[PDB]
RNA sequence: CAUCCGGGUGUUGUCUCCAUCCAUAUUUUUUGGAACUUUUC
């Protein structure tokens, strides 16, 4: 099990799960696109195989809107767990 | 059924399981540490098991390790002799 | 005087499995299978049945403390007083009880015990006109004998699925004292012998056409059903299909790795000898010789089995029987190997072709049942029937025809009788039932006066069907009389 | 002869575009894995063939992917 | 192993009802079931989500797309549970 | 409505259960048996649906319910 | 490595939970499964512009739970230790 | 783990009810443990055939209702 | 029986006109030639062509279409 | 048909001695194909 874990870690370091890891290490502000139209601008704390995330300094962005209407809303949250199926594309703004 | 039962009475030091002179002559792997269920106990023959296997075939009194008590005259010692045949050599007497 | 029978309903042994749930299974034709058990003398057939019943029923009034404990075999099927005294089976007697396979599906099964003595081959054939599949019970010691050869030939011949039981395995360890190696050689020499007679087919422990049992000590294990308890609690779910087939037959094992290699490395025992027999002997040898301290823990640490303080004190045999049954649970190994070996689309259509006109005409369209024998259950004469179509009921008037008549095949063809009662055959007792369905064998009171020996039973509202319904043949009996008094 | 995984491997440090379960993408591929999750640089968001925004350094989750293209 | 799976297996023979993700109820004799609820059924009616009904012979359904299965109430009695 | 303070689902076997599914239907009935994948056997199951107004009601009976479609379960009442 | 472990460690926390269908769920996490199946107590279901519905006990499934909104005070580094 | 018992439906024409309220027809030629279907080709339900033989993915199948008995 | 994997292999060997349908997407189809094979349904398909379905033709290059969103094959 | 030498189990009393269940994400379940907009009622 331990060996497997190690292998996984190595893979992450090497492949497409490296960037996220790096970000986590640095703890920079990052944005995430999500299935339900939620732009999650937040500070990453945890990371795993599934791309679930523990989040601090959380700032989501969406639009409560029953047509025709145009409103842009966003809320601050202190600490927030996140599920991975939601995640479409994570990004890092320098 | 025509009992085939076999035991050799001479050497107690012959094992319990033996092939008697009388008998006709007749891609992938599992994890290590996986073994038979009783593989941990090494020997399947024990010092008593010879005798125990013998007792397992006996007339009434001996095959049981538990029982009640009888009067001394309710034990029939000579009853077993005349139920079985006399053999031959004996005189008519 | 004639028989030892239970004539009061309050005294019928209560059944744990809830009879009325069994009556539900009677409708679905694919759910039930009728299986008769055949074999040579004293192979354990009747004492095999005696396992299924005691496991099925919660309390039985005919159990003495002596037959419960071990010493004397209970024989439920040998109801007749002659059979008790004669020490033998004369007339065939079955039971109808439901039992679950290993998958936990619950099927209703009708057993028929055939008498094994050569002279009673009348009722082995009466068991091959009912049994869908048969169990053939073989002694390991006596080997496969000539009268065994003729049974498998009659079964191959009569379109009946075969499954073998090699019984009386204590008589190998306890009587002969064969070492674990010498035992497996003889399990081959039999199983290797069995295949030769069976033309164009092979049996094997792995395919679950062969069952290993000893009925005196009361255990039956199928190498599939043995693994699912213990060795399947160890290694991952995906390897079991792979493991089991790697168990029997010449493959060896070193550490974690099956290698068909000659016997190389150091130790040599085949995979069967090491993973089955040797842990079987160690069960024996320890349940006799070892202390009740050492043994009590080894059952907990390995088999996940616990002996009560009562169990700790019995006697050598009654204790050994208690250890084996507590290791090998209520018997799903037999019920499984029976279930998967019966394919009705290879058979049920061919069998009826052998019992009557091949056809097929008058599809459905009639209540059509086959009357086998007139069987004496206590104080009355019943007819043992099998239903190939339609639904019998109490009070119906049905046409009945002898098989002396069907050699021939509008008014004048008609004897008629009511079907007055229909029971389920229970051994000691008979359980009342209002109706019957396709596939299940029952007992009718009131048909008996209309025939002798075999008969055909039909009820029809259509003249077209009346023309097209096929009548059964005179039943075959494997022997001819030849002995005159 | 050409399987998908090797093609993917080959296409590292090269331009790629991805459609989703929908919006097109366009960026240079950084690296890939067995699960087909992606990491890209110079990401441009083609909203039905309209580059809405240039995000830059991004990581695409595998299950939302539709196809890869040059 | 799953007890619902076992129940389903037991229900073999019986007339089960069966709705999918689509919302298209069926009712028929359960021919065969597997660990994955890959049901086959005989003599089966088929209701559309809107309303209309259609008779059909031997439907197969893949458990993935199955929503819920109704089994007859006789199976409640015995002897799978204990 | 009142109910005990359980740890798991398994420990609260045979309790009358409200059940929500992804489609929006509400199955109510006693949990006879659970699963590794949260499939539920329900003893006396009633599907209750709401068309786009007021509760439409259907009595089903003994129901095997697939966990994929299950959203969440709530306790409707005590045993018996 | 595992967030599952972290989740498990979070016990007896009065938390909001957010689903794939957007339902806001205020309750005390009594337990969570290895597969994120949340078991709440003292539960309060509200939608994202309509009235509230309260419940004593709710077992929500792991696939549904989008985002568990954590408590106010929490030492995360400590939690993250094996 | 277990094989989908579709040996009854082998070499018979089947209505493969498929994802997104669509349909397919055709005679059954093969399948696997994931319930992918290999079938000799037929139309998409007025009507128009595409292909000589066709392979349908496992996930996509709602139903495979038998046209022939 | 002809397994799906075998069929795929055959198709690959051939290099024939393959027309793929998309899972949960009626309006679009793909048309090309199979180049790759995977343990899952995923493949690489060079010279592909996106098609709007009849309720014309559109430009498209070489593509691997992911196994999860496949529906139909023909070759 | 009996007598006689003996026997099991249970209840109560009394007497003696002592003593207060897998570990992990790529088609059948839990890494979702979800959401947005509109009509009728
Ligand atoms: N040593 C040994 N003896 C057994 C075993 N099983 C049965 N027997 C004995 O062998 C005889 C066979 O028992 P039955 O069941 O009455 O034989 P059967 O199969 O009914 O024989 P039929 O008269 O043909 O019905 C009995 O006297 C049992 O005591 C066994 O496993 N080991």
């Amino acid at each position: 099990r331990a060996e497997l874990e190690e292998l996984e870690e190595f893979e992450f370091k090497h492949g497409p799960m490296s960037l996220i890891n790096d970000a986590m290490v640095t703890r920079t502000p990052v944005i995430i696109s999500l299935r339900n139209n939620h732009k999650i601008i937040a500070r990453v704390k945890a990371f795993d195989r599934h791309c679930n995330m523990v989040l601090e300094n959380v700032k989501e962005l969406w639009t409560e809107k029953k047509g025709k209407n145009v409103i842009n809303r966003e809320r601050f949250i202190s600490k927030l767990f996140l599920r991975g199926d939601s995640v479409i594309v994570v990004l890092k703004t320098p | 059924p025509v009992s085939c039962i076999i035991q050799n009475d001479e050497e107690y030091d012959t094992p319990a399981l033996f092939f008697d002179p009388s008998l006709n002559p007749i891609d992938f792997t599992l994890p290590e540490d996986f073994a038979p269920l009783l593989a941990e106990e090494e020997e399947l023959i024990l010092p008593n098991t010879k005798d125990a296997m013998s007792l397992y075939h006996s007339p009434f009194p001996f095959n049981r390790t538990k029982g009640k008590m009888v009067r001394a005259q309710d034990v029939a010692l000579a009853k077993k002799w005349f139920l079985q045949h006399p053999d031959e050599e004996y005189p008519v007497k | 005087e004639h028989t030892i029978f239970t004539q009061l309903k309050k005294n019928i042994p209560k059944t744990r499995y809830n009879r009325d749930y069994m009556l539900s299974m009677a409708n679905i034709p694919e759910r039930i299978i009728n299986v008769g058990v055949i074999g040579p003398l004293h192979s354990g057939k009747t004492s095999l049945m005696d396992l299924l019943v005691i496991d099925s029923h919660k309390r039985i009034p005919d159990m003495s403390k002596n037959v419960e404990l071990g010493w004397k075999p209970l024989r439920y099927l040998d109801n007749l007083k002659q059979e008790i005294d004669r020490g033998l089976s004369i007339k065939l007697n079955g039971s109808t009880l439901l039992c679950t396979d290993l998958e936990s599906k619950s099927r209703m099964i009708n057993f028929l015990d055939a008498p094994g003595h050569v002279n009673f081959m009348d009722e082995t054939a009466v068991a091959l006109a009912a049994s869908d599949l048969v169990l053939i019970v073989i002694d390991v010691v006596e080997g496969v004998t000539f009268v065994v050869e003729q049974l498998i030939k009659q079964s191959i011949k009569n379109n009946v699925a075969m499954c073998f039981v090699i019984n009386k395995l204590d008589r190998l360890i306890l009587d002969l004292k064969l070492p674990p190696m010498d035992a497996y050689l003889k399990l081959n020499h039999i199983i290797a012998n069995i295949n030769s007679f069976t033309k164009g087919n092979v049996f094997s422990p792995i395919d679950n056409n062969i069952i290993f049992a000893s009925t005196k000590l009361g255990f039956t294990f199928t190498i599939k059903e043995f693994v699912s308890y213990y060795y399947a609690h160890s290694i991952p779910s995906s390897k079991i299909d792979d493991f089991t087939t790697r168990l029997w037959g010449s493959v060896y094992y070193h550490k974690g790795n099956f290698r068909t290699k000659p016997f190389e490395n150091v130790e040599k025992y085949p995979t069967f000898v090491e993973f089955i027999l040797i842990p079987l002997y160690k069960i024996f040898s320890y349940a006799l010789s070892m202390e009740k301290d050492k043994l009590k823990n080894l059952l907990r640490s390995n088999f996940r089995v616990n002996l009560s303080q009562e169990a700790l004190q019995y006697d050598p045999q009654p204790f050994l029987k208690h250890v084996l049954q507590l290791i090998f649970r209520q018997q799903t190994g037999l019920v499984d190997a029976i279930t998967r070996c019966y394919q009705p689309f290879e058979l049920f259509d061919n069998k009826t072709a052998h019992l009557s006109i091949p056809g097929k005409s008058t599809p459905e369209g009639t209540l059509w049942a086959h009357v086998l024998k007139t069987v004496d259950y206590g104080g009355a004469e019943w007819s043992l029937v099998r239903i190939y179509s339609g639904l019998l009921k109490r009070g119906d008037t049905v046409r009945i025809l002898d098989t002396s008549q069907s050699e021939s095949r509008e008014d004048d063809e008609t004897p008629s009788c009511e079907v007055e009662e229909i029971g389920l055959l229970g051994g000691r007792y008979v359980y009342p039932v209002h109706e019957a369905h396709k596939g299940q064998i029952v007992l009718i009171k009131g048909i008996s006066s209309a025939y002798i020996k075999s008969a055909t039973l039909y009820s029809v509202k259509s003249k077209e069907d009346m023309k097209q319904l096929k009548f059964f043949k005179p039943l075959d009996y494997i022997t001819e009389a030849v002995f005159k008094i | 002869p050409v399987n998908p995984k090797p093609f993917l491997k080959g296409l590292v440090n090269h331009r790629v575009g991805v459609k989703l379960k929908s919006t097109e993408y366009r960026g240079t591929l950084v690296s890939t894995d067995n699960y087909f999750n992606l990491q890209l640089n110079e990401a441009e968001e083609f909203v039905a063939g309209v580059s809405h925004g240039t995000l830059g350094e991004i990581f695409i989750r595998c299950n939302n992917v539709l196809y890869i293209r040059e | 192993n799953g007890i619902p799976v076992k129940l389903l297996n037991e229900a073999q023979g019986h007339i089960v009802s069966l709705e999918l993700t689509t919302g298209a109820t069926y009712r028929g004799k359960l021919v065969e079931s597997e660990d994955s609820m890959n049901v086959q059924l005989r003599d089966v009616i088929a209701t559309e989500p809107q309303g209309a009904v259609t008779h059909m012979d031997q439907i197969f359904v893949r458990g993935s797309q199955i929503k819920f299965i109704v089994v007859p109430d006789l199976l409640k009695n015995a002897p799978l549970f204990k | 409505i009142q109910v005990a303070h359980s740890s798991r689902l398994a420990n609260l076997i045979d309790y009358k259960l409200r059940v929500l599914t992804q489609d929006g239907r509400v199955y109510i009935g006693q949990l006879m048996a659970f699963d590794k994948h949260m499939n539920l056997v329900l003893n006396e199951c009633i599907e209750e649906r709401v068309p786009k107004i007021k509760v439409e009601k259907r009595v089903l009976g003994l129901t095997i319910l697939r966990g994929e479609q299950i959203l969440s379960t709530v306790v409707e009442d005590k045993p018996l | 490595m595992k967030l599952v472990n972290f989740l498990k460690k979070l016990r007896n926390e009065q938390v909001t939970i957010e689903l794939k269908n957007g339902t806001t769920v205020w309750g005390t996490l009594q337990s969570v499964s290895p597969q994120m199946n949340a078991i709440l107590t003292d539960v309060k279901l509200t939608l994202p512009s309509d009235n509230i519905a309260s419940l004593q006990y709710i077992n929500i499934r792991g696939n549904t739970i989008r985002q568990i909104i954590l408590p106010d005070s929490l030492n995360l580094d400590s939690l993250l230790v094996d | 783990v277990s094989t989908p018992e579709l040996k009854k439906y082998m070499d018979k024409k089947i209505l493969l009810n498929i994802n997104g309220s669509r349909k397919v027809a055709g005679i059954l030629r093969g399948y696997d443990i994931f319930l992918n279907v290999v079938l000799d080709d037929a139309m998409e339900i007025n009507n128009h055939q595409l292909g000589l033989q066709t392979v349908i993915r496992g996930n996509s199948i709602i139903s495979l209702e038998a046209l022939d008995a | 029986m002809v397994p799906p994997i075998n069929c795929i292999f055959n198709f690959l060997q051939q290099q024939t006109p393959v027309t793929i349908w998309l899972f949960e997407q009626i309006g679009i189809r793909i048309k090309g030639k199979i180049v790759g094979f995977d343990e899952f349904m995923n493949v690489v398909i060079d010279e592909a062509v996106e098609i709007p379905v009849n309720s014309k033709g559109t430009p498209l290059g070489k593509i691997l279409l992911k196994g999860d969103n496949i529906t139909l094959i023909t070759s």
